[PDB]
């Protein structure tokens, strides 16, 4: 599900004018907002204006600096990494998000256009083929776990 | 300076970690010795156009060429026109094959359908004739492209015809005196000159004329094939390197280049693990210099060892060496290179720590090699890096993540204020009781998770399964309910290419016609002509306005080519409640496949209004809080726990275990049937089905789905 | 336990960058030539590769147009336009390009110029406007403090009768088709495209080169001036149109050398 | 000298299987395509059946069909074989001479009625189950004198299936189409290196190439010999069988050969143990 | 024509695919039919194909049969691509006019809807006359609005033809008031339809401010029409598929349907609207007869209202005299009594009379060009000015007159006032251009006006910001979530919280939106005449290109004249204005022959 959430986030960054894709991307489990927060964000126009402005800034960083600077600024401004580390069972989700970010940055340097990386991510979501780089890694090494 | 063994593998990671730094942390960087990448959608499209007769003309390979703005601007195709052409090729039945002669060329039988010419004829017939008229030349028209937007079809037919001509042009082998104007004519035919893409076409012409000049300098007389020139141009286009910003002033990112040793204060080395460095280039085998070596002979291994020596000598102040020691996938030990191992061996055998002045020789060597080795953490948010001491991280973005002083993810379920309006339509109640969690998402907070549409398949449909089979069964059931000609619908579905070619489509149509005739013999056995009626109800101060289609005097008659499911039973029960509340004494019947039937007897006005008020209370409860009523799994749990003989629910442990088994079977299915839990609306609420939420779903299904199985017969 | 992250006290680096001048900023006729960057570089390569002593051969021009990829019909007008450019002298005494031998010429001189002070635009533009007469208009450009090296590629340097001269090529010239390219229009083009800073840096680099190479060097004795050659403005009947000769005041060069040195 | 290795080979394999299904299953008539549809729904089921045999070494099919027999000839042969039994039932109908047993109920004539309505056309492929009541080996266990029961038992001795000929033609066609497509594109695969080295050592001059390998490395220490394909052992027997000054050390374990799904085989290790003379543990 | 000779690749590929191995006559006929369908002509007459083609004898040498295929009908019917209406063929030849199958189906659907289904609803004439007397206060002479309302409430299908400023929405309000006052106990689910969303918003605000004026009851205010919907939203059109929600099976549950601005309704949308209507709904069409043609191929309202010049019937004249209580004139002759009875013509304009030159110029546009020259010539009526545009000095004079037109807008912009008065001052002066690019177009005039505002000290513009204070933008796509429709103007300014774009909602308020929240934005200093339909401007200025183009015709100049409320300026040559009036955008269709029998 984290790849689909990253696809929705990239579609909201690329097209922040239509509010439907941005609303579908903000309500994901990666952001981690309640239904009251989504309702107050739909009701308050100024908070949605701030969200559209910061997503336009994310689009400017994504067009100027790349994939990983935009993703790092999004994970630092929203502080979603600390919230996923505080949530029990979210460390594996955070490592999957980081691996998806590394693969998107590795595939984004070989592509010139910005929508081409989004199409590549949607294609790799639609293609479940297993490569040596695109497999799931170990989530943690310090904490001892029962190894199946 | 930072030197890597391979620049192209590490340069995305280097650019990623150097761009992500904030303004107080950002240092300027300059990457040199990388492969010169100027314009990918020009050079790659020209390489794909040089492989035009060898290509299979798949629809994705042509839409990737139309993704290029140069080829789209040549044939006057915009981005909106490309977005229309995507769904037009996806729905028009265009998979592979430009022409029927191309299908006969590949030693394949001429099917006549599922080609580019078939789709072009289909789109032009749809521009001329509506789809309700029928076939003309065993080609069903395409009713989407009808207005001036089908002019873009006239652009696409302007493209593929050109894609035929060079397909007949680049097949024959030509000598080198004839390949001169070919690339120029291809460039002025398929591409348009622009301000950005002028230098790419100039480089294409320069490399092509340089290849032909190097060929004709030897006066080559024989013929030269197309694939050789294509491979030579693909090799020559990627040969270029860039080294302009090697010493501009930002920190240098480059690979190790031989016979270049410059003194620097800080020299960093990356990718010094085994296998990556030293770069090994195997000899040709038939070279005589490798057999009898001389003094002046040069090999890449000795050049890399001398480069490591020059990097050791050229470092003035600080030398940094980093290699991958542990695998990121399986945590396997990755050994370093032999040069770094000899370096740490000479360090351990030549120096000792003042803590253990005289302990041993091997133990002091291992202690020095362990003191120099800084085994960093696997993840950047680890608290070991932020511990104060010798080494400390400068990444302030992962400091609250490593401090573990953040709030956790709260639950998505929250009590929201919601006032029930006066006029609530029947369509809103049908969309609510079709999927309650989706109706809580896409209507209350207006969050509809829009997944991307499916891509075009690479081959013609040999089998029928999924949405296409359901649409074929739906049209066949709507045709057989009026006793229409099934053969006309067979010719209509075969003219559109939705059926398999030849006899297999006939076998599929025969077995689907047998199944739909078996269903129609039960459907029209008790069918009466009925018209649509109006619904105007007042329940609990709530107005319900709507329309019920095909209301017969026997009652309600619905037919769908699906399986026995609880959602269709809930829909039929809602229609029966909204039908019996305003007159209408009679049963309600729904006929599914495999002798599945939902029946509800007629009820009084009081019981119908009470159950309608219960459904209205469930609707106003589902908008404030997410109403966890699973139709399939909750209905399976209920029908495992319900007893229709005594009209009471059992409470023994065996039924409580079989209902849990049915709930786990219907929630998460097998590896062949998609379960109910595999959905984008249920994974947002919970990640794992907890028994507390399972008991909540069980209680909500016992509260709501109980008149479904109570009045079932 | 409590943990913190270290913070950098100062900036990681000053503005050090090795830049160039661009970083700090009937049916067949030369007026009907396609105006672009690639035809400009093609004409620059044609003026670079061609020898000035030998007469221009038409088959060589046809071969160069075959290698470049232009039309073959432009060639007999192109060779006579090239010979009309080469016959026109560009000097205050009337020295043509055919009188320059192979040892006297040097094409595409690449220079690196050091600067150890932070280059302030306000302290430089006033020093330019104090001596250069073309800085009456032209409001000043804005650039950051550049400390380090400066790259440059001079088109041609040539000596004649014991006096050194510089020559550059500008060939865009899209807006002129008539004979309106007089000295006023060329001066307006120099003020608009801001080639005064490029020519001043070229004079500073040539002064430092002739000071380093030739012992007992004087700036007024050896240097003669800078010639700008607009290719589409050269006419057979107008020797003054197309060429633009400028000489500095010989006091700006010493102050610019003192500013760039330290 | 330069070739492009591909990681995934399933796409070209599915393309060649689709090409085989286009060039073999499309011009068939209804009476053959019905049996083809009864065997497999499409080329995907056939590829799912033969995907464990398309990769690696091609296996040897026991009792293969002849090279001139097509689907129509096999269909006509099975149709004539069914029609002979139908003729022998139509000739010997209307008689009952076997003794009635306690297990044998007297409704068998109704089963004969099920054999009375069965002989209408030869357009079908599936016979009735009541012919299992007309077997001499089953009626004796429940007195058969007429050879019609023995002809029915000979008809039901082997299953009437077109599956084996289509599988043999698929194994002959899809691998050749995959190899031709990879030779056209110039690509190579992981098992293609083993197949190319085995075809090079299969030739006459390539034996001298093996001597070049004896010039290259005059020793071999092969770890994990339980995971050894027969092509690999054929190569290692071609190079290092009995030549002097070269040593072969097969270090392995037959009790750990668990990769039989990948392509390994313990019978190759048993052949290697039968070929060599010395054993160490 | 000139564009008809330059063949599109769509027509060439259609001719190569449909005809194929047939005669080249069928190829040329299919190419000409596809080109006329691309230009907007519904039908192709065989006389133009036979006479105006140079290859017509050559194909006569191509065919070889017993009868030699001398006639075009036999040569087309010999091929398998043209039939008489029985075989599922792409091309249809029925009345010596060749069309495509979709166009023939839609044309026969329109002819069936306007010839057979339009019956006469018989109601009480005394109560209808009493409601018309109590609603319309003028009863001294002939009022066309009262006759229009009577003939719209009498028949089922009725077309009301009238220009802008003639009080059409007041007539619709009186018609709906008399409709609800006639049927008291019977419920009426009134529905309103529009082709565009901006015209739907204007229709909602106009009928809202019109229906609250007339006295109603508590049950009569409950039956007020709620909203006006788009024709793609009322029928349920999807972006992906062309399947409608109310296509053939379930009709729309409506009692009366008022479709405003039927001039922008093309033939497939009209045929899809016709197939969705039940057998009891009454449809009232609104629009102007001489207005601009439809967007796609087809001309419905013009071919309907072409028979309005003949007049009514002899019985219908006595019926209208008994209904309205006045003297209604009768039309001479009887060709199609149902269509001639269902039509009406509005000539008495209320917002402008014979004293204003705008209505006289609009009446002279449909006449000869010398009448328009005489209308502009004598004394100019203090409303219409004519400025000759030939050279650069005339362009500078046009820019100076545009500065004089936008003077109050720049004065309210520089004084830092409220944005409502800024939008109200901007909505008084407007330039109307024909083309899009070049020196005469949208993007040319916008960039020239921006350069002129950069030259003179009127508007400060940053070159790299693109969101300077005072730029007018317009949206190109609809957005129901933000509340803005296609064709709505917004003004970007700084209220103090940043540069935001203010839009004037039809409810009377102003909405400040972020420029990053705008889905589409184009500079609108000069609008096209096709995109300015429905709106109204006080001072309009038409700019026509000197190059001859098929866009500049009689209907374009007519829509440019009727766009102005009081003041209208012209910047064109005399020869271009003389050629645009004579060259009428005729669209060949079979409605002239189907309605005649």
């Amino acid at each position: 599900l984290e790849a689909q959430e990253m696809l929705w986030l990239l579609q909201a960054v690329m097209t922040p004018e239509r509010e439907n894709t941005l609303r579908s991307a903000l309500a994901t489990s990666m952001m981690g907002l309640n239904a009251l927060d989504i309702e107050t964000l739909n009701n308050d126009e100024h908070a949605w204006d701030v969200v559209v402005e910061e997503f336009d800034g994310y689009r400017q960083i994504w067009r100027k600096r790349g994939v990983m600077p935009m993703l790092r600024a999004l994970m630092s401004a929203r502080n979603i990494a600390e919230n996923l580390l505080a949530t029990a069972g979210g460390e594996r989700r955070l490592t999957d998000i980081l691996h998806i970010s590394e693969l998107l940055q590795e595939a984004g340097t070989q592509l010139e256009s910005e929508h081409a990386l989004v199409r590549w991510l949607s294609q790799h979501i639609l293609e479940p083929d297993s490569n040596a780089s695109s497999q799931q890694m170990r989530l943690e090494s310090d904490k001892h776990l029962v190894q199946i | 300076i930072v030197m890597v063994a391979d620049i192209d593998s590490y340069s995305p990671f280097i650019q990623a970690v150097f761009g992500s730094a904030p303004a107080d942390r950002y240092l300027p960087y300059a990457i040199s010795d990388r492969r010169a990448r100027q314009s990918h959608p020009v050079l790659e499209a020209f390489i794909s156009l040089l492989s035009l007769p060898d290509s299979r003309f798949v629809s994705e390979d042509v839409l990737a060429l139309l993704d290029v703005p140069v080829l789209a601007a040549r044939f006057d195709i915009t981005e909106e026109g490309l977005r229309y052409l995507r769904q037009w090729v996806n729905e028009s039945g265009i998979r592979w094959g430009i022409d029927d002669d191309n299908v006969r060329e590949l030693e394949l039988p001429a099917t006549g359908q599922h080609t580019w010419r078939f789709g072009l004829t289909r789109m032009l017939l749809g521009y001329a004739m509506e789809s309700a008229q029928g076939e003309w030349q065993s080609v069903l028209p395409y009713d989407e492209s009808s207005g001036l937007i089908a002019e873009l079809v006239g652009h696409l037919a302007s493209l593929l015809m050109q894609l035929n001509i060079w397909r007949r042009g680049l097949a024959q082998e030509r000598p080198l005196e004839e390949w001169l104007p070919v690339c120029r004519d291809m460039l002025n035919a398929f591409f348009l000159p622009d301000a950005e893409t002028e230098a790419a076409m100039t480089l294409i012409e320069q490399q092509w004329q340089a290849i032909i000049a190097e060929g004709l300098g030897a006066q080559y007389g024989d013929a030269v094939p197309l694939s050789l020139l294509r491979d030579e141009l693909a090799q020559r286009l990627d040969q270029e390197r860039i080294s302009q910003r090697f010493l501009a002033g930002p920190v240098n990112i480059c690979t190790l280049m031989p016979m270049r040793s410059i003194p620097f204060k800080v020299v960093c080395l990356l990718g010094m693990n085994d296998g990556v460095y030293p770069r090994q280039l195997a000899p040709l085998g038939f070279d005589l210099m490798s057999q009898k070596p001389k003094r002046g002979d040069r090999s890449r291994r000795d050049d890399d060892r001398y480069l490591f020596l020059e990097a050791l000598i050229s470092a003035q102040q600080k030398l940094y060496i980093s290699y991958i020691g542990r695998s990121i996938q399986d945590n396997s030990e990755r050994f370093p290179s032999v040069l770094v191992q000899e370096l740490i061996d000479y360090i351990g055998q030549s120096h000792y720590l003042p803590g253990d002045e005289a302990l041993n020789c091997d133990e002091s060597e291992a202690r020095v090699k362990a003191h120099l080795t800084c085994l960093h953490t696997r993840m950047p948010f680890d608290p070991q890096n932020y511990q104060p001491g010798e080494r400390q991280s400068y990444a302030r973005e992962w400091l609250p993540a490593a401090s573990q002083a953040g709030k956790a993810h709260s639950e998505f379920v929250q009590p929201l204020p919601f006032t029930l309006p006066e006029t609530v339509p029947l369509e809103t109640l049908q969309r609510f009781w079709a999927h309650p969690v989706r109706a809580f998402f896409q209507m209350r907070l207006q969050v509809n998770f829009r997944t991307e549409d499916s891509e075009i398949p690479d081959t013609e449909p040999f089998i029928l399964e999924g949405l296409s089979r359901y649409q074929i069964n739906q049209q066949l059931l709507n045709a057989l309910v009026e006793q229409d000609d099934a053969e006309r619908l067979f010719r209509r579905f075969r003219a559109a290419g939705d059926l398999p070619y030849g006899a297999f489509g006939e076998i599929f149509w025969e077995t689907q016609c047998q199944e739909m005739q078996q269903l129609a013999d039960r459907v029209i056995a008790c069918r009466q002509p009925g018209q649509s009626m109006e619904i105007d109800l007042a329940c609990n101060g709530v107005q319900i306005t709507g329309w019920l289609p095909q209301v017969q005097p026997d009652g309600l008659l619905r037919w769908r080519p699906s399986l026995l499911s609880v959602a269709q039973g809930m829909q039929l029960w809602l229609e029966h409640l909204v039908y019996c509340a305003s007159g209408g004494n009679g049963e309600s019947r729904l006929f599914l496949r495999k002798d599945g039937e939902w029946r509800f007897p007629p009820l009084a006005a009081e019981q119908a209004l009470h159950y309608l008020s219960q459904l209205i209370e469930g609707y106003r409860e589902g908008m404030s809080a997410p109403l966890l009523v699973l139709p399939e799994s909750g209905g399976a749990w209920l029908k495992t726990c319900y007893d229709a003989q005594n009209d009471a629910m059992l409470d023994d442990d065996s039924t409580l275990q079989k209902a849990r088994t049915k709930f786990l079977q219907a929630y998460e299915g097998n590896m062949m049937v998609r379960g109910e839990g595999d959905d984008i609306w249920y994974q947002r609420l919970w990640r794992q089905l907890t028994p507390e939420t399972m008991e909540a779903i069980v209680e909500q299904s016992q509260r709501f789905l109980l008149p479904l199985f109570r009045f079932n017969q | 336990a409590e943990l913190n992250a270290k913070t950098l006290q100062r900036l990681p680096g000053d503005n050090w960058r090795v830049t160039s001048y661009s970083g700090l900023q009937p049916t067949l006729t030369p007026h009907q030539f396609p105006r672009g960057a690639s035809p400009g570089t093609f004409l620059h390569s044609l003026f670079e590769d061609l020898d000035f002593t030998q007469p221009v051969d038409p088959n060589w021009v046809r071969e160069k147009l075959e290698l470049g990829g232009f039309e073959s019909q432009w060639e007999p007008v192109l060779t006579e336009w090239i010979t009309a450019v080469l016959q026109a002298p560009l000097n205050e005494t009337g020295v043509s390009l055919s009188q320059l031998s192979a040892r006297n010429k040097q094409v595409e001189m690449e220079f690196y110029l050091p600067i150890s002070e932070p280059l302030i635009a306000s302290q430089l533009d006033t020093l330019i406007r104090q001596f250069d007469p073309l800085s009456a208009g032209c409001p000043p450009l804005e650039f950051m403090q550049v400390r380090g090296m400066l790259k440059g590629f001079i088109d041609l340097v040539f000596r004649h009768e014991g006096r050194y001269y510089l020559l550059a090529y500008k060939s865009n010239w899209l807006g002129e088709d008539s004979s309106a390219y007089t000295q006023q229009a060329m001066a307006a083009a120099m003020q608009a495209h801001r080639y005064d800073l490029q020519y001043q840096l070229y004079t500073l680099a040539l002064h430092r080169y002739l000071r380093h190479r030739i012992a007992d060097y004087d700036y007024e004795h050896h240097f003669g001036g800078v010639i700008y050659l607009f290719l589409r403005g050269v006419d057979k009947e107008h020797p003054q149109q197309g060429i633009y000769t400028t000489r500095p005041n010989a006091g700006l060069i010493a102050l610019m050398d003192e500013m760039f040195a330290g | 000298f330069e070739q492009q290795l591909i990681e995934d080979e399933s796409l070209l394999r599915y393309q060649a299987c689709a090409d085989f299904w286009r060039r073999h299953c499309y011009p068939l008539p209804r009476e053959i395509a019905q049996v083809v549809f009864e065997t497999w729904k499409g080329p995907q089921a056939l590829l799912r059946d033969i995907n464990r045999y398309l990769q690696g070494e091609a296996p040897v099919i026991k009792a293969p069909p002849p090279d001139d027999e097509t689907l129509a000839s096999r269909h006509a042969q099975i149709v004539a074989r069914i029609d002979t039994v139908k003729q022998q039932w139509r000739d010997a109908v209307g008689e009952l001479d076997a003794l009635i047993e306690s297990s044998g109920i007297d409704r068998r004539k109704f089963n004969r009625s099920n054999q009375a309505k069965w002989i209408d056309k030869i357009s079908a492929w599936a016979e009735e189950e009541t012919n299992s009541y007309q077997l001499p080996e089953s009626l004796e266990k429940f007195t058969p004198r007429h050879p019609l029961f023995e002809a029915i038992d000979q008809l039901l001795a082997e299953p009437l299936s077109i599956r084996d000929l289509v599988i043999t033609r698929a194994l002959a066609e899809i691998r050749e189409t995959v190899a031709r497509e990879k030779r056209r594109r110039g690509e190579l695969g992981f098992d293609d290196m083993l197949s190319r080295l085995d075809s090079a050592l299969r030739s006459e001059s390539g034996e001298v190439l093996a001597a070049a390998i004896r010039t290259r490395f005059p020793v071999a220490m092969i770890d994990e010999f339980q995971d050894t394909d027969p092509q690999q052992y054929r190569i290692f027997r071609r190079i290092w069988h009995h030549q002097p000054e070269t040593a072969l050390l097969l270090i392995g374990d037959p009790k750990q050969a668990i990769y039989a799904f990948r392509g390994a085989d313990i019978f190759t290790y048993m052949k290697a143990r039968s070929e060599v003379h010395a054993h160490y543990t | 024509a000139v564009e008809h000779k330059q063949l599109r690749p769509l027509d060439v590929q259609f001719a190569l695919t449909v005809a194929g191995d047939e005669h080249p006559a069928v190829t040329l006929a299919a190419a000409l039919l596809s080109h006329d369908a691309g230009e907007g002509h519904v039908c192709l007459p065989l006389s133009r194909l036979e006479n105006n083609e140079a290859s017509h004898p050559l194909l006569a040498t191509c065919v070889s049969e017993i009868g030699e295929l001398q006639n075009w009908e036999e040569c087309l019917l010999a091929s398998q691509a043209v039939s008489r209406g029985d075989e599922p063929t792409p091309m249809i030849l029925c009345g010596d006019r060749l069309y495509l199958n979709r166009m023939w189906c839609n044309e026969r659907t329109v002819a069936r809807f306007f010839n057979e289904v339009n019956h006469a609803i018989e109601v009480d004439e005394a109560l209808l006359a009493q409601t018309l007397d109590k609603l319309f206060p003028v009863s001294d002479e002939i009022n066309w609005q009262k006759v229009a309302a009577a003939v719209a409430l009498t028949r089922r299908i009725s077309v009301i033809s009238g220009g802008p400023g003639t009080g059409k929405t007041t007539t619709v309000a009186k018609l709906l008031a008399a409709l609800i006052q006639m049927a008291d106990g019977e419920r009426c689910r009134i529905r309103l339809a529009a082709p565009t969303g901006k015209a739907a918003a204007r229709l909602t605000e106009s009928l809202g401010k019109a229906l609250r004026q007339l006295p109603l009851t508590d049950e009569q205010k409950k039956r007020i029409p709620e909203d006006a919907s788009t024709l793609h939203r009322l029928l349920g059109a999807q972006p992906g598929s062309q399947r409608l929600r109310h296509h053939a099976g379930n009709p729309l549950h409506l009692d009366v349907l008022v479709v405003d601005e039927a001039s922008m309704i093309d033939l497939p949308m009209m045929s899809r609207l016709i197939d969705a209507l039940p057998d009891h709904a009454r449809v009232i069409f609104l629009g102007d007869r001489d207005q601009l043609a439809s967007v796609e191929a087809g001309a419905v309202l013009g071919d309907i209202c072409a028979y309005a010049n003949a007049g009514f019937t002899a019985e219908r004249a006595r019926q209208l005299s008994r209904l309205t209580g006045t003297h209604v004139p009768a039309g001479t002759g009887t060709e199609a009594a149902s269509l001639r009875d269902s039509l009406c013509l509005l000539q008495k304009s209320y917002r402008f009379g014979s004293d204003s030159g705008i209505g006289q110029l609009a009446a002279a546009i449909n006449r000869g060009d010398k009448t328009a020259v005489k209308t502009v010539f004598q004394q100019d009526f203090t409303d219409i000015e004519k400025r000759l545009l030939q050279s650069g000095e005339d362009y500078i004079a046009m820019l100076e007159e545009a500065l004089a037109g936008y003077g109050r807008y720049l004065d309210l912009l520089q004084a830092r006032a409220e944005p409502d008065l800024i939008i109200q001052a901007f909505n008084e002066y407007q330039l109307l251009c024909a083309l899009r690019e070049g020196p005469f177009g949208v993007a040319g005039l916008n960039e020239r006006i921006e350069q002129f505002m950069q030259q003179k000290r009127k508007i400060h513009r940053h070159p790299h910001s693109r969101w300077y204070e005072g730029r007018p933008v317009m949206i190109a796509r609809n957005d129901s979530a933000l509340g803005l429709f296609n064709g709505d103007i917004g003004i970007a300014l700084d209220r103090g919280q940043g540069t935001r774009v203010w839009f004037a909602m039809p409810d009377g308020n102003i909405k400040s939106v972020q420029p990053s929240r705008l889905p589409e934005h184009e500079t609108t200093w000069a609008m096209t005449v096709h995109k300015s339909q429905g709106s109204e401007f006080d001072h309009a200025a038409l700019i026509l290109p000197s190059q001859r183009t098929p866009v500049v015709t009689r209907e374009l100049v007519y829509t440019a004249v009727t766009r102005a409320r009081r003041r209208l300026s012209l910047y064109a040559d005399e020869r271009i204005l003389s050629a645009a009036i004579a060259t009428r955008t005729e669209r060949r269709s079979g409605l002239a022959a189907l309605f005649s029998s």
